[PDB]
């Protein structure tokens, strides 16, 4: 049952990391619409990072979604690394949702018909947000690149930024392959297809390059980060920290 | 003339005033101000709230606290809607804001220095906000009345939140306790300013219905046993229920800090305008992409 | 000898605060001549607010410079709101040095006089320091108002946006009072000739304007901060909140 | 010829080059090469150390890593003056870093993902870097091999703060004895891939390398392991054991591979330092600009 907890605590790290960043946009968007929007996204990706998280703790058969959220810390993390990338600015955000809203769609797809009925349930929920966030970002890919000269010049710049990050929606490891053997998990190497077929063609729709270098950066899963995820959880964390323990 | 009687027995027999309606110059003026300001309200409101999503204590709390954020931006947008039904534009009274020709309830000019401060806001600053609001709810013009209604519905939910938010404060840790009774101190003034100092054609043509002192008074009535219930105290020596009128009688209100506030000399008064400056200006190639795409 | 005690943390407060935002400059500044500056401006700081918060320690009987540093919240912090101003960019960071470095100059002067044997040795090791930063400070603020058309405005608009923070320099509550009155502490009502005839000067000597607005924001010294100070310390404070009571 | 003669005949008698004697093209470049590599290294390097200056657990701890870091920035400058006197120029060549024209050492392109992380830098990749160092300091050109001792001196004191500081790791609670470990196991192979793979035949020939990188990582190897025993931690290496038969420490295979994509800008933190010190540089040009404007009135 230890890879199962492994693999659902995953799910939950990146849902819980991208909401974070996302926090940081409150009030500070470029127009209204679009900090509805992103509160809106933050908010959806919180409620599936609340679900994951407590069926990781269920599993476990202690904590809930509060101590692992705020008593781990960045070596235990296991979110994706392109979650925890920097805000930078509008183009740097929407091509990190576009490129992680590609994947939620193509993995939640299959993952609601998992052999594990929490899953499948959780999967179930979080699709159809997960589709709502693809067309906000996709729209907004399109927008930007198919735009002006220089908002076209700063999505392609966001997506050069962020592109080796893209590696480790596709490497699999011993947790999800013995699962995906078990019918329970999707073998992240069988979504390439899908999610190229998304992503290569809304770059080509925004009049822009898929870049050509070869993705190569992973390790978010086993808790090897970036240097950008301490300094969260710093933040994230210091109230449970200072006051541990307690009911709020 | 004559219109400006129908007008003044339409208001008089309580009847909506709709956006296509006849209605006096000034009475138009009047309400773009009033909309326009409590729009700017919910879009300031965000920045003091949102500069504690990322650090929020629990799970449970942020989503709270995250939704509630995304009503505001919700709320300013039907009161622009509102606004715009007079002719003026959002971008223009927006600019305005940012200008300072325009203001914003002065509440969202004091920091949020602890957690509790959040739970204090939700609970007496949105406290404030609601009876402010279902006192418009009768406002003469009908997409005014219409959108209180329909904020006062959801806002009240929030508020409910923050304060159980403040209760788990004071039934918690001794730290807990403390942290509660901090953020009342610094809040609890601010929050009686709210409602404006101590009006004759608002209140004849009904756009205001009750008095500032008439709502302030009924919110310390309101309030003063909730702050028992948490185990608190209020910052007011001079607090001191009433035998004879049956409200609470409370002490001076300090107005050369209201008039300093409102003035743009508070303790985060450049800060807010800052930011949403900042926002809208660094924003302008995001909005210009959004322009051009459309004309393709 | 509460007053004393206060009086001490204050000024360790400035000077730990300052440090901080100086440390986030680290490999980041425009020239390698600039970044071993600030380091050492960040060094000497660092310093001060080691012996004025070990001195406010041993002054309160218990804990010492790290229970001080790591343990208090921001409400309990006393610096003055002008050290927790954010970096921005250069110019932000030289006038916020530069109105700091002429009151310190102007303060450890005359504070090495002090009937309190220890704050006057303290002072007397500061000032030298102080006197170097001054030195630095005031040496861009001329380079960059009298550089090119765009530092100008740059360095105008970062006095323009420090501005309203100066005012705290000069405010005096009971416990300056007190104690200014026992010969111990400096007045700091007192120290505004000598701040504004250096300051004054250096703007106008940099051909720049000194601000209209009348300074109003105070605050800090009673623990009243900006909403700066709270994520300041929640990347400051983490480590020792995760493991508290340890050696290091 | 009279030219080539004269200078081999000095490099064996090790009479010490100087900037205005007569030198072969090739070893002017690769001096240039590695005088400028070096002096890059001491850049690049305040940069996952400067990670925790705001978040260093004590006050104490924090002073000495920005007395630190400042000195790496001092030795950077040293470092560059060293390099023109040789006839380039440090906006030249620290352009070429950006570019990624030139390098810097592989052991940076690593993240500080702890605090133990700060302390086993300065105890590990320090060791190895005072190993090197020391073993520069009979370089044939005098230029840099008075800067190596200069920075000799300095250096090896801080490593010594890196180790104390480990120290109390290793002294103190489980979990930070844990941090501890972890940093190693972390750490340990990207700090022997430091003195490089297994040029050679001209520098040494030249005196400008004296040692060979396998003479010198064998050297840092038997003079750490003693070092991480008295912590009480273990090496992640299980071929590692002592050889009686010629008195020194064996290690296991070092993974040449690895070290292949760190050199060639696809490590963990390759992008994320040159991003940085480019972004600095960019940002900058306005402040540099001031100076010079300021200087001509």
């Amino acid at each position: 049952s230890n890879q199962l907890t492994a693999y659902t605590l995953r799910l939950g790290d990146n849902c819980l990391v991208l909401s974070q960043r996302l926090g940081e946009w409150c009030g500070h968007a470029p127009e209204l619409e679009i900090d509805l929007a992103l509160a809106n996204i933050g908010l959806d990706l919180l409620g599936q990072a609340r679900n994951f998280l407590s069926y990781a703790a269920e599993l476990a058969g202690e904590g809930d979604e509060d101590t692992l959220a705020f008593t781990r810390d960045e070596r235990q993390f296991s979110n994706l690394l392109l979650v925890e990338q920097p805000n930078g600015n509008f183009a740097d955000t929407i091509a990190r949702q576009y490129f992680i809203d590609a994947w939620h769609v193509a993995l939640f797809t299959r993952l609601m018909e998992s052999r594990d009925p929490q899953l499948a349930a959780i999967s179930a929920k979080a699709i159809k947000e997960a589709r709502y966030h693809l067309r906000f970002s996709r729209g907004w890919l399109e927008r930007l690149g198919n735009g002006t000269d220089v908002s076209g010049q700063k999505m392609q710049q966001a997506i050069n930024k962020l592109w080796r990050f893209t590696a480790e929606l596709f490497d699999a490891d011993e947790i999800d392959i013995a699962l995906s053997e078990e019918g329970i998990a999707v073998d992240p190497r069988t979504l390439r297809a899908a999610w190229e077929a998304e992503v290569f063609a809304g770059i080509n729709e925004a009049t822009l390059n898929v870049p050509q270098e070869q993705a190569y950066r992973t390790g978010g899963k086993k808790g090897l980060h970036t240097e950008h995820l301490g300094p969260m959880l710093a933040e994230m964390q210091y109230l449970q920290r200072v006051l541990p323990g307690q009911q709020w | 003339s004559t219109q400006e009687e129908r007008f003044e027995q339409r208001i008089a027999q309580e009847t909506a005033i709709e956006p296509q309606d006849w209605m006096p110059d000034a009475y138009r003026k009047t309400l773009i101000r009033q909309i326009g300001q409590h729009a700017h309200s919910e879009i300031v409101g965000m920045l003091p709230e949102g500069n504690w999503i990322t650090r929020a204590p629990t799970l449970r709390r942020k989503a709270i606290l995250l939704a509630k954020v995304q009503d505001e931006a919700g709320h300013g947008l039907y009161l622009y809607s509102a606004a715009e039904t007079l002719g003026c534009a959002r971008e223009d009274i927006y600019q305005k804001m940012l200008d300072g020709r325009m203001k914003y309830s002065s509440i969202f000019n004091y920091p949020t220095l602890s957690w509790a401060d959040i739970g204090v806001i939700g609970w007496l600053v949105d406290g404030a906000a609601i009876v402010n609001q279902v006192a418009l709810c009768r406002t003469s013009y009908g997409p005014y009345a219409r959108a209180m209604v329909k904020i006062c519905k959801e806002e009240s939910f929030h508020q409910r939140q923050g304060f159980e938010a403040c209760m788990a404060l004071a039934q918690g840790s001794e730290a807990q306790k403390q942290m509660l009774q901090d953020a009342i101190n610094r809040f609890w003034w601010p929050a009686l300013m709210m409602f404006g100092p101590n009006s004759a054609r608002s209140l004849t043509w009904k756009i205001k219905r009750f008095t500032n002192d008439e709502l302030r008074q009924r919110f310390v009535d309101n309030t003063v046993p909730q702050v028992e219930m948490l185990g608190m105290t209020v910052p007011d020596p001079d607090l001191h229920f009433d035998t004879e009128s049956g409200h609470y009688r409370f002490g001076e209100i300090d107005w050369q800090e209201f008039n300093e506030v409102i003035n743009g000399r508070g303790i985060c008064n450049q800060e807010r305008l800052d930011a949403k400056r900042k926002a809208w200006e660094e924003g302008t190639w995001v909005r210009e992409a959004a322009l051009a795409h459309a004309q393709k």
